[PDB]
């Protein structure tokens, strides 16, 4: 441990943000089948 | 195993060659 989108208020807080963005569906794991 | 899925070892967590991911899977004994 001014503006930080970046840092984490899981992961990233602007990862999330351009993860949910795009279309995924890519993880079936585990309960995926 | 249920990291991935079931696996056919008899080790849970002993802490690569990345069986699943993270997992080492030093060796059965996997999960490291």
């Amino acid at each position: 441990i001014f503006n930080l989108t970046l840092l984490e208020p899981a992961r990233s807080a602007i990862e999330d943000l351009l993860f949910d963005k795009v279309t995924i569906a890519d993880p079936g794991y585990m309960q995926g089948y | 195993g249920c990291v991935l899925g079931l696996v056919n070892s008899s080790l849970f967590v002993e802490d690569g060659q990345s069986l699943c991911a993270l997992p080492d899977t030093p060796s059965m004994r996997l999960a490291s």
